[PDB]
Formats: structure tokens, sequence, C-alpha cells
């Protein structure tokens, strides 16, 4: 039983510092990069840090540069994100994501539940674009969103580096589609996607009740990793 | 006289199908091809050399995506590699590094192994935890395990050194039908494409041909001097060919019911460990005890060529099923991809 | 001796079988796997190798 | 080359496996390894449950428990096979009552392999093992086939048909299981990490495995010094012991352990020291002229597997007389081995 329990957070001066925690349990936890994605209040979601399996290799994202460490104590199965200098933008749900990283593998297959951190009151990047901020469904019926990247995702491996989210509401996003087309492990087989390059569309058949929810788009060509806007599914 | 009677009976049947075959050898492959162009130029190059084996490869894999394989060496490790950039996929940590065989489900789901331990044991590729698991331990042989073949995620054969092969049902972790008949060590088997056929090659110096869902012996192939090694299907299921401590490779059609070719050259003596088949037929691919790889043509039993890139003894080999490479492992613990 | 005599009799009983089986003629028999070596050997990348540019253990 | 992020992960990923790999090469280099071949029976699982025993701190009182079943089917199994020798053989009882502890006992031998031995059960063995036909029986043991150590839990069915019997370490070293494929065990001494490898269940041609097993260490070939008098089979060649040489002439001159040690466990010495007392060697070795002392028959017989040697002035063969289930012995044995092994290299 794959298991993702984040904690450490809670309400926070502005400039203060405050570590949170991630206990990971039920996988070989040392084998796979985890990553830190956040999201504020009524927003999407936003890439914070990586760190690789082995510890070799860190990014962080711009905004974090400098404040945020990630790190992780494998022996104890655990990740940290030790924040500094805590600024209202920081107000967030962070989520740990695990992520491993081989031929054929499926990344940022399980997230956590999220712990909440409050801070109180006082370009090159590739843009991934969801133009349509919300859709009406009936059950039954199919959809289809769209997401656009300001670059192409196809390497010259034959890959393309897109991938569909579904965040239900009040739970943690989960992953649907990996590098554009495949089924992620227990997705029933409703859900594809397709596109070519720098345009990607995910599409339901027969939706059901279940579906209803926040769609997230992302990149994993290159860091930083950046996610669309997010396109919501409404009951009619 | 009961067994004196029965075992006078078995020549007169014996003579008989060499009659009925002798009836139907009404000309030789050699004379039927005579016509057709020789191969010519197999000016194959070693293009990756997958390092990493710390002690003698035994035996190797191609997955049906013709990029990723398997190897199991007796370092006591199964190593899934991505053969287009070397990557190790996988490197699995075996419970008895006694191990003679392993194979690729085509599914990709799972592989097996196994040897001395006398266990075909398969593991999951595509687990929760992110590692590989044993996920059965399939135990009954009485001798080791030569050589087995998936043919989904449920089902697999094997053959073993204590003469049998077995069809199990992987989920029950019971041989649900048995291959009986063999009088010697089995080596090796082979599956028909469809996977309704499969061959085997064994130590009394005979191949068999099986019935997969019947469980029982179609026919039964001799001409070889010792043992039988390896064995391959021909590609279009309806020949196949044999590599053995005869020092010669032979080719046996099902349907004529006996042996078309023999590939030997006077000054190779040594032993075959491994056979395999281009995509189209033409090309018979063997390894050799002394360290190389001869290429022979199979329409011609003109040898075509030579892959001589390890240090010892060519132990395995496979061909992908795009046709686009041939794989060699050997005792001198590397693997190397060929085209 | 009584495991020969129950061994010698499965023996006579798969020959009787294989003896009984339909077969063809040599002739046939090779003139089909020359045929199909004939059909297939445009989409056989070891006997008629392709250009570099279609070889994946060229090509990056 | 330019790889995505993906890809440079996958590298990441192969080079820490890289670095694994080459760790565990680093370990495996250093290991002592030891082969134990040798005819079935002739001890090779016992000295395997010893290294345990002596370097593994192993079989607890805790472990020993699951022995039990063990043991209580060893003691049923040799019981019966004596009572039905008694038919073949044409022997009566001491006692014809003993006729329906006979028949009971082949009935109670219905209940499952579990905590069995029923006072009842345990009664009807007791009675049967007593009787005057049966010990007859038991003493003609080398006409049928009869585990070893049915004397040691028969004589000993007091303690072991208590309700709150604890098997001994010693009545686990006397179990008799039958397996297949290979058994290892690994364990650290005087600085050598130890593998030792039983083959075990191997029914096979010994032609197209043992070169798996190049470069070991040494061999230990276990020889059943008890079965030389051992009546021929229906349609055995020859007898145990001669097969025993057959066996070991192939492994001592085999082409791939000519660089490996062969030491020689002349096991059973026990059971083949009280034989010798009644059964002459000759019965073994019709040429034998010697006496049928305990010395001069063992020297006898090591000669006979020493002769075997093709290459007596390039390889040494190192012969040891052993007990395979007397722990100290096999600890003094074991000692004497890893000696000459450091001192060889
Ligand atoms: N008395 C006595 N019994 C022994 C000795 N060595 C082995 N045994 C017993 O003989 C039986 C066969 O031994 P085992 O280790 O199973 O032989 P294996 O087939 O080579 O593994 C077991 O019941 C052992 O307890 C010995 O030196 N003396």
């Amino acid at each position: 039983d794959v298991q993702l329990v984040e904690s450490g957070g809670g309400l926070v001066q502005p400039g203060g510092s405050r570590k949170l925690s991630c206990s990971a349990s039920g996988f070989a936890f040392s084998s796979f990069g985890m990553h830190w994605v956040r999201q504020a209040p009524e927003k999407g979601l936003e890439w914070v840090a990586y760190i690789s399996s082995g510890s070799g290799t860190i990014y962080y994202a711009d905004t974090v540069k400098g404040r945020f460490t990630i790190s992780r104590d494998d022996p104890k199965n655990t990740l940290f994100l030790q924040m500094t200098s805590l600024r209202s933008e920081d107000t967030a749900m962070y989520y740990c994501v695990r992520s491993i990283y081989y031929y054929g593998s499926s990344p940022f297959d399980f997230w956590g539940q999220g712990t909440t951190l409050t801070v109180s009151s006082g370009g090159s990047d590739i843009v991934m674009t969801q133009a349509t901020s919300s859709v009406p469904v009936t059950p039954g019926e199919s959809v289809s969103i769209s997401c656009r990247s300001s670059k192409s995702l196809l390497h010259s491996n034959g890959n393309t580096y897109l991938y569909w989210f579904l965040q239900r509401p009040g739970q943690s996003p989960q992953l649907l589609i990996y590098r554009m087309s495949n089924l992620a492990s227990g997705v029933p087989d409703r859900f594809s996607g397709s596109g070519s390059g720098t345009a990607f569309t995910l599409t339901i058949s027969r939706l059901e009740a279940e579906d209803v929810g926040v769609y997230y788009c992302m990149q994993h060509l290159e860091y930083p990793l950046t996610f669309g806007a997010g396109t919501k599914l409404e009951l009619k | 006289s009961e067994l004196d009677q029965l075992r006078q009976e078995a020549e007169q049947l014996k003579n008989q199908i060499r009659d009925a075959r002798k009836a139907c050898a009404d000309a030789t492959l050699s004379q039927i091809t005579n016509n057709i162009d020789p191969v010519g130029r197999i000016q194959m190059r070693t293009r990756r050399t997958l390092r990493g084996h710390l002690a003698k490869i035994y035996a190797m894999h191609w997955g049906t995506d013709s990029r990723l394989l398997v190897s199991a060496s007796q370092d006591g490790k199964l190593i899934i590699w991505d053969s287009y950039t070397t990557n190790k996929v996988h490197a699995i940590p075996l419970r008895s590094s006694w191990v003679m065989t392993c194979a690729y489900a085509p599914s990709g789901n799972y592989v097996a192994c196994g040897g001395l331990d006398n266990i075909c044991s398969i593991y999951n590729l595509k687990t929760r935890e992110g590692n590989v698991r044993v996920s059965r331990e399939l135990a009954g042989h009485t001798g080791y395990l030569s050589c087995c073949r998936f043919l989904d995620d449920n089902q697999i054969v094997t053959s073993s050194g204590d003469t049998t092969c077995a069809l199990w049902d992987i989920e029950t972790g019971q041989q649900t039908t048995t291959f009986t008949g063999h009088t010697g060590d089995v080596m090796s088997l082979s599956l028909a494409p469809d996977t309704r056929l499969f061959v085997s090659g064994a130590c009394d110096a005979s191949a068999k041909l099986w019935d997969v869902r019947e469980g029982m012996c179609r026919q039964t192939f001799t001409g070889h001097e010792s043992d039988i090694n390896a064995i391959c299907f021909f590609p279009n299921g309806n020949a196949f060919a044999t590599g053995s401590d005869d020092a010669t490779c032979r080719l046996f059609d099902l349907r004529a019911d006996q042996e078309l070719m023999t590939y030997s050259h006077d000054n190779i003596i040594c032993g075959i460990t491994s056979v395999s088949f281009s995509k189209s037929g033409r090309l018979l691919l063997a390894g050799y005890d002394d360290f190389n790889c001869n290429v022979w043509d199979a329409l011609k039993a003109d040898r075509a060529g030579v892959l001589a890139g390890h240090d010892n003894r060519v132990s395995c080999l496979g061909v992908t099923d795009d046709g686009m490479a041939v794989a060699t492992g050997s005792w001198d613990s590397f693997l190397k991809i060929w085209n | 001796n009584t495991a020969s005599i129950a061994q010698a009799r499965k023996l006579v009983e798969q020959l009787k079988m294989e003896a009984n089986i339909d077969r063809i003629k040599v002739s046939k028999a090779a003139a089909d796997l020359m045929a199909y070596c004939e059909a297939h050997a445009k989409e056989d990348p070891l006997l008629t190798p392709v250009p570099a540019s279609e070889n994946p253990f060229r090509e990056k | 080359c330019t790889l995505s992020a993906e890809d440079k992960a996958a590298v990441e990923r192969s080079k820490m496996i890289d670095r694994n790999l080459r760790e565990d090469g680093e370990k495996a280099a250093r290991e002592v390894k030891l082969l134990l071949l040798g005819a079935g029976e002739s001890g090779k699982s016992t000295i395997v449950k010893q290294m345990k025993i002596i370097h593994e701190a192993g079989y607890s009182e805790e472990e020993c428990k699951q022995y039990k079943a063990v043991v209580y089917s060893n003691t049923i199994q040799s019981i019966i096979a004596i009572i039905r020798a008694m038919g073949r053989l044409k022997i009566d009882f001491g006692d014809s009552a003993r006729a329906d502890d006979a028949r009971q006992l082949f009935v109670l031998a219905g209940a499952a392999e579990e905590g069995f031995m029923t006072a009842e059960l345990a009664g009807v063995i007791k009675r049967l093992w007593k009787d005057s036909g049966v010990q007859a029986c038991f003493n003609r043991s080398r006409e049928y086939q009869l585990n070893d150590s049915a004397a040691y839990y028969l004589n000993d069915l007091d303690r072991i048909a208590q309700p709150n019997y604890i098997p001994t370490q010693q009545d686990v070293l006397r179990t008799r299981v039958k397996t297949t494929g290979i058994v290892e065990t690994h364990f650290t001494f005087k600085d050598l990490h130890f593998k030792m490898f039983d083959v075990g269940g191997q029914r096979s041609e010994r032609k197209k495995w043992i070169h798996c097993f190049e470069g070991v260490t040494a061999i230990i070939f276990c020889v059943a010094l008890s079965d030389y008098d051992l009546v021929l089979a229906e349609d055995e060649e020859m007898n145990r012991m001669h097969e025993s040489m057959k066996l070991f002439d192939s492994i001592c001159n085999n082409k791939w352990f000519t660089d490996t040690s062969i030491i020689l466990f002349l096991n059973k010495k026990d059971l083949f020291e009280e034989k010798i007392k009644k059964s002459p060697l000759t019965i073994c070795y019709p040429e034998y002229a010697g006496s049928n002392t305990y010395e001069e028959a063992a020297a006898y017989i090591q000669c006979q597997f020493e002769d075997l040697n093709k290459r007596k002035d390039t390889k040494e063969i190192y012969t040891h007389f052993t007990c395979a289930t007397d722990t100290k012995n096999v600890q003094f044995v074991f000692d004497a081995v890893t000696d000459v092994i450091i001192k060889n290299n």
C-alpha cells in the first residue's frame, strides 16, 4: 500500500522559516525521484523542487531558489522541504510526489494528501496553455480537453513529454496520462490522450460520475516543470 | 518375452517410419535451392557492448519491442537493458545465482529465470512498490531448469534436465500439462509463432515437436550424433533448426517429417550453444564454444559470415522481432549487439 | 523388469502414432521454405541492410 | 547526445545501478565458494545444518520446534518400513498380539502431518519396536531401505512422544528430508566469507551442469562409509559404495575442477564402526584381505577412493573421517579444512 504523508504545515508569519516533511511507506522510496508541487488556495498546480533518486540532482523553481532547500533521508524514508524568508505568495497546499525515471516508467504517479501552509498578511520557461477555464458536462457524454505548449514537447527520441492529471474535489491530483498517450495504471480505458508537438487533447468517452474535477496538463520536457492553468469539469 | 516382443516391434515401426520418410524424400533442399544467388557479404559490426555482468552469462531474451532485453548471469543478477541507450532499466538480484535460462514475457510485464535451483521464478516488472519482485516460484521439476518461454502472463512452458517439459498455470503454481517422452536432459525449447506447438532439444540427441494444448509429442526428429543444446523455429513455423555438441546445426521440416540440411565445417569441431534465424529465415545464426558466432545461409548451407567479438564461449543469442539486431551473450561476461 | 515393460510399450504407442501421420514431399516442403525466404527478404534488415538513418543502433 | 529530462534521469539511475553492481562484485570476489557433492543420504544437508549451528548461531529452540512433524514422520516411516519388511522376509512377531498393533499402525497412519503422535499411536510403535521379531527384522535392515536415524528416534520414543516434546539440535540433525535443487548457506569464519552449496536433488546428466562450478575454491565430497554392506537392488549394477566411487572418480578428475581443492569426507564413521564389527568389508570389496577392524577397513576404503585420482603428482586429496551429526567433530574438521584453505591461498 503506497503512502505519502506530508506534515509540517501551519500558520507562519512572513519572513519566518518552516520545514515540511513527507513520510513515505509501501514502496522503494530511495529508487524514486521526489518532487514538491504546491497549490495556492483558489489556483492551479505549481512545481517547486526536485531531488533525484540518489540525491545527485536537485532543481528548484526560480521563485524559490535561495529560500527553499529540498533534501531526503533515505534510511528514514522521508522527504523534506526547508523553507525560509516566507512570503505571502508561498501560501499553498504542499504536495509530495514520487517519480521514477527509466525506459517506459510512469513519472508523477503518486501524490501525497498535502499539508497546508499559510503565511500571514502585512521567458525561457515553457508556457503551458489551457485556453478554456471550465466546461459543463452531463453524464454519458464525451468531452475533449485541450492543452498547448510554447515549445514542441516532441523530442528527437520520439516521445512527447506531456502529462495529464485529474484533481477531484477535496482530493490530491491523480496521474491519468504519461508522455501524451500512455494510460496510467488503474485508469479506465475511457480516457485517452493524443496530440502533436505543441497541441494535445485528453478525451473521455461515456463520462462517469467520478470524472468531475479539475484537469491539469504538465510538460516534462525540461525544468522548470510547468502546468497549464487547469480545466474544470462541471455537471451541466 | 513380452519385453522382447515389444523391443522388436519398435524396430519394425522405426523401419516403417524410415521408409515413409524415404518415400517422400523426392528431392533435397540443396538441389532445390541450387539456382538462387548466395547471400554474399554479411559484414555485421558490434553496435553495442553491454557491460556490467561480472561472471559468465548463460542466457538472454529480447522483449517483443525489439529494444529491451533481459540477461541472466552467474553473478546472481538478472539485468534488463535498454539496448538503444545501454541504460540498465533493472538489475534483479537472484535468490539462486546458478541460473541457466531467462525469458521475457511478450507483454513486457514479467521475466522468468532459473537453473540449478530446479525452479522457474517469475518476476513482476510492474509493481506498485517500484522495484522488481518475485511473484511466483514454480516448483516441481526434479532437475535443472534449462529453458522457459511465456505463452502469456498466466502460462509458461519449461524444459528440464529431469527429461520433461511442463506447461504451468502461473497463478496457481501448478504444472497443469506435462510433456514426457524424452529419455535424456531437455536443454532447449522454442515456441511456434502461433504458440500452438513448441519444439525441444534433448541429450537423447533427438528433437521433439509437442502439441501445447493436447500435451503430447506429435513428431520425433533424429539425425544428430550428440546432445542438442539449442533449438529455434523457422519464422513461418513449418521447420526448425537445432544446434548440437556434434558441431553441426540441422534444419528439420515438420510436414515432410525429416531433416533437410546440415550446417557444418570440417575444421569446426566444438559444441554449439544457441541458434536463431533472421527475420526472413534466410540466415541461421549459431553460437559456438570456440567464442564465435557463425552465420549460415539456411537455404544453401554455405557459411555467410562470422561474429567474432567475445573472449569466451558464446552461450546465447537472439534476433529481435523486428529483425534489426542480433544479441550475443558470452561466458566473457559481455553481451554485444550486432547488425 | 516391470518398469522396462511399461516404458517399452509407451515407445510402441508413440511410434505407432507417428507412423500414421500425413507427410508431404520434400520438394514441396523445400519449395515453400525458399518461397518464404524470397517473399520476406526485403523486410530482413540482417539480410539486406538498411541505411544508417533507418538503423536504431547507429542513429543518435 | 542531447538528452531529454527523463532520459537524463534514466542515465543517472543506470549509473547508480552500476555502482551497486560494482560493490556487489567486490564482495562476491572475496567469497570462498564450497561445493558439497556426494550420493543421496551421504550427509550433505546435515553438513549444511552444522554450518548454521556452528557459524550462524542457528537452530534455536524456536526453530527446532518446526521440525517436530518431521521427527514424527521420520519415526513413523521407519517403523512402517521395518513392519513391511517382515512380510517380505517372512519374519514373525515375537508375540502374536503384535499383529493387531501392526494393523493399527497402518490405520493410525491416516492421521495428518501435524502435531501427531497420539498416545495410542505412540503405544503401538513402542510395543512393535520392543518386539523380538521386529528387532530381528531391524537387524537385517541391510536387506531393505531404512533411514539411518531409525534406531535413534525409536530408541527415544518416550521423550519424543511426550505432548510437550521440544526437538533438540541432535533431533534436527538426525532428520531425513528429501529435497530437490541447490541448497545454499553463507557464513563468516576466520575473516573469510564462505558460501557453501549442496547440489542436492539433481536428476540429470552431470556433464551439462558441472562446468557451472568452474572456479569454486573447494569441493567437499561426502561418502557414507556405512553403505559398504548394503545389498544390491533389484537391477542394481554395483553396490552403493562402488556407485559412490564412480561419482568421485568423475568429480575428482573433471577438467573443470583442475584448480579446485578436493576434500573427501568419509562420513557416518560412527555407524561404520558398529557395522564392521558384524559385517565384513569383503561384502563390499571381495578382494579385501585385511582384518575387519574399524581402523584397517576405514584405511582401505580411503585408499580405494584416493587411488581414483588420475593426477596424484599434481593434485592432492584431503581426507577427513567425519560424523556429520556430531557438531564437535564437524567443527574440528571444518576448522582444519579452513586452515588448509588459508595456508594454500
Ligand atoms: N549416525 C549418523 N547419521 C548421519 C551422519 N551423517 C548423516 N546422517 C543422517 O543420515 C541421513 C541422510 O543425511 P542427509 O544429510 O539428508 O544426506 P544428503 O542426501 O546427502 O543430504 C540423515 O538422517 C542424517 O541425519 C553420520 O555421520 N552419522
